[PDB]
């Protein structure tokens, strides 16, 4: 038995957001509604499909038909923006079961393109036999971004471990990308380059180990 | 004020075993049936076992059926989660949580509707071994970063088991600027992660710019200063 | 041991529909032969499961739901059926494997002049889920102006009385109700048959 969401659901303040709910017979149990926020523990804002706890605003409704369960925020605000998993509990084998969870955004912010800077190996590192690449990526509101790195034109296969964004301290939020190398083949490709896509709009980053 | 405390959680070893406490207090904690939860990093809300109010019927996820055993002392205000055979899958925060329904006490029912009192929650790293301290490399502002209105530069954090690292410049006078990033864990088991502050250009030559890395578990502390060289 | 159904079959005082008493049973050998060769059950329909090679298996737990309605009601103690009872008061699962089991019990539960203890749940604002069970008191709003007190505009107490008398006609006559549910999880099985492997 599978509880399945949407991954993500942005919304302009003051706007209704909806988040559904979809499994097998999912009308004929109760649904439950759960938000957390980066760094809290879950709390509940909707259970019996439809009630809402004691000190949870009224703005969270919730209803339940058929396989899909729905949770609806009118009037959406900056400080509902969190993630929402749906839960359902089988009335048989007492069986707990809850959603993929969805990336509630609040759009309180203008769109901003990411700022890439990319570090090649420190003459430190390199005097320790290792060689890495750093590519950090700054001030873009949108969260989402996502990394390419390639050696020549040619894409890079392995090696690379990238972080999920961040919010920095003015709201907007950054991530970084490593790239580990032997220097051996720090040396022995023309360059290398880091490519940053934000909302369809790429920007790259080149070094060489001559510059 | 309704309360839970959970506790036990550590780094340990795969195939160890690690006995997680939840401390209830503020509720009849003996008329509630309770979850533990767990969510891995940067994962949802994963489904780990639910205990009657009494102890009687206990109900696991699959991933754990059979290595781990929920139970409670009612007369203690405790529920316990005993995970054995730990696989490294098991990594994660845990978190114990109440059912909104109680039982009077007078004839077997119970429905369970939604978990409304959460804990904070204890983390449970499982590891294999291999706690050092990080290698500190500086990541020198170049000519490209001169060319814009201010510049980048930065610190390298390498490779250290133990995930908490902490990371400052010039002694905390430098705050402004600065971005501290959540660390990669790598296929080694070993994390890493980077510090950045952006900076005048033209104060490359007057301010100094040092940063601090304290890695307490393996009683590490290293300055590092960035220069353009 | 001999598993306790004579406490709960042949119990002394039956509870209301609406507030239905669950009786989980475990650790004892089940005869079941000794329930279904008492002849003098009315109904006893079993969903999913063989009549007698019960008495060979084992399960985890057996619950015992049980409690008292009219005879015309017992045709709604079944799976996917609507009306009052299974709508407000005890609703079964679809997929449901068990036994329901009625017997007329009019000689015990009327009383010349009429009993008024059993009660059934009338107004619902929706319908139970299987095997939920709803005791609350709270006033029933039919109409639109709130209540907070006792009554009002449409603002109804939501349990309903039966009025069980002797001479009652044999659909309004009072029957008394168990539901087996079986339970077979993953864990020691321990309510089993006398013919099982284990003994
Ligand atoms: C209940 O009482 C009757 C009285 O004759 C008896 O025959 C029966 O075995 C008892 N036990 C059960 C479980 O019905």
């Amino acid at each position: 038995y599978e509880l399945t969401q949407p991954p993500s659901v942005s919304v302009s303040p003051g706007q209704t957001a909806s988040i559904t709910c979809s499994g097998d017979k999912l009308g004929d149990k109760y649904a439950c509604w759960y938000q957390q926020k980066p760094g809290q523990s879950p709390v509940l804002v909707i259970y019996q499909d439809s009630k809402r706890p004691s000190g949870i605003p009224e703005r969270f409704s919730g209803s339940n038909s058929g396989n899909t369960a729905t949770l609806t925020i009118s009037g959406t605000q900056a400080m509902d923006e969190a993630d929402y998993y749906c839960q359902a509990w089988d009335s048989s084998t007492s069986y707990v079961v809850f959603g993929g969870g969805t990336k509630l955004t609040v759009l309180g912010q203008p769109k901003a393109a990411p700022s890439v800077t990319l570090f090649p190996p420190s003459s430190e590192e390199l005097q320790a036999n290792k060689a890495t690449l750093v590519c950090l990526i700054s001030d873009f509101y949108p969260g989402a971004v996502t990394v390419a790195w390639k050696a020549d034109s040619s894409p890079v296969k392995a090696g690379v471990e990238t972080t999920t964004p961040s919010k920095q301290s003015n709201n907007k939020y950054a991530a970084s990308s490593y790239l580990s190398l032997t220097p051996e083949q720090w040396k022995s490709h023309r360059s290398y380059s880091c490519q940053v896509t934000h909302e369809g709009s790429t920007v790259e980053k080149t070094v060489a180990p001559t510059e | 004020e309704v309360q839970l405390v959970e506790s036990g959680g550590g780094v340990v070893q795969p195939g160890r075993s690690l006995r997680l406490s939840c401390a209830a207090s503020g509720f009849i904690f003996s008329s509630y049936g309770m979850y533990w939860v767990r969510q891995a990093p940067g994962k949802g809300l994963e489904w780990v076992a639910v205990i009657w109010y009494d102890g009687s019927n206990k109900y696991y996820a699959d991933s754990v059926k059979g290595r781990f055993t929920i139970s409670r002392d009612n007369s203690k205000n405790t529920l316990y989660l005993q995970m054995n055979s730990l696989r490294a899958e098991d990594t994660a925060v845990y978190y114990c949580a109440r059912d909104l329904s109680s039982s009077s006490g007078w004839d077997d029912y119970y429905y369970y509707y939604g978990m409304d009192v959460w804990g904070q929650g204890t983390t449970v790293t499982v590891s294999s071994a291999s706690t050092k301290g990080p290698s500190v490399f500086p990541l020198a502002p170049s000519s490209k970063s001169t060319s814009g209105g201010t510049a980048a530069l930065g610190c390298l954090v390498k490779d250290y088991f133990p995930e908490p690292v902490t990371v400052s410049w010039n002694s905390g006078a430098l705050t402004s600027g600065v971005h501290t990033f959540p660390a990669v864990l790598q296929s080694s088991g070993l994390y890493s992660l980077s510090s950045v502050v952006t900076v005048p250009s033209s104060s490359l030559g007057t301010q100094t710019y040092i940063c601090n890395v304290n890695h307490k578990p393996s009683n590490t502390k290293v300055d590092k200063r960035v220069e353009p060289k | 041991n001999l598993c306790p159904f004579g406490e709960v079959f042949n119990a002394t005082r039956f509870a209301s529909v609406y507030a239905w008493n669950r009786k989980r049973i475990s650790n004892c050998v089940a005869d079941y032969s000794v329930l279904y060769n008492s002849a003098s059950f009315s109904t006893f329909k079993c969903y999913g499961v063989s009549p007698t090679k019960l008495n060979d298996l084992c399960f985890t737990n057996v619950y015992a739901d049980s409690f008292v309605i009219r005879g015309d009601e017992v045709r709604q103690i079944a799976p996917g059926q609507t009306g009052k009872i299974a709508d407000y008061n005890y609703k079964l699962p679809d997929d449901f494997t068990g036994c329901v089991i009625a017997w007329n019990s009019n000689n015990l539960d009327s009383k010349v002049g009429g009993n008024y203890n059993y009660l059934y749940r009338l107004f619902r604002k929706s319908n139970l889920k299987p095997f939920e069970r709803d005791i609350s008191t709270e006033i029933y709003q039919a109409g639109s102006t709130p209540c907070n007190g006792v009554e009002g505009f449409n603002c109804y107490f939501p349990l309903q009385s039966y009025g069980f008398q002797p001479t009652n006609g044999v659909g309004y006559q009072p029957y008394r109700v168990v539901v087996l549910s079986f339970e077979l999880l993953h864990a020691p099985a321990t309510v089993c048959g006398p013919g099982s492997h284990h003994h």
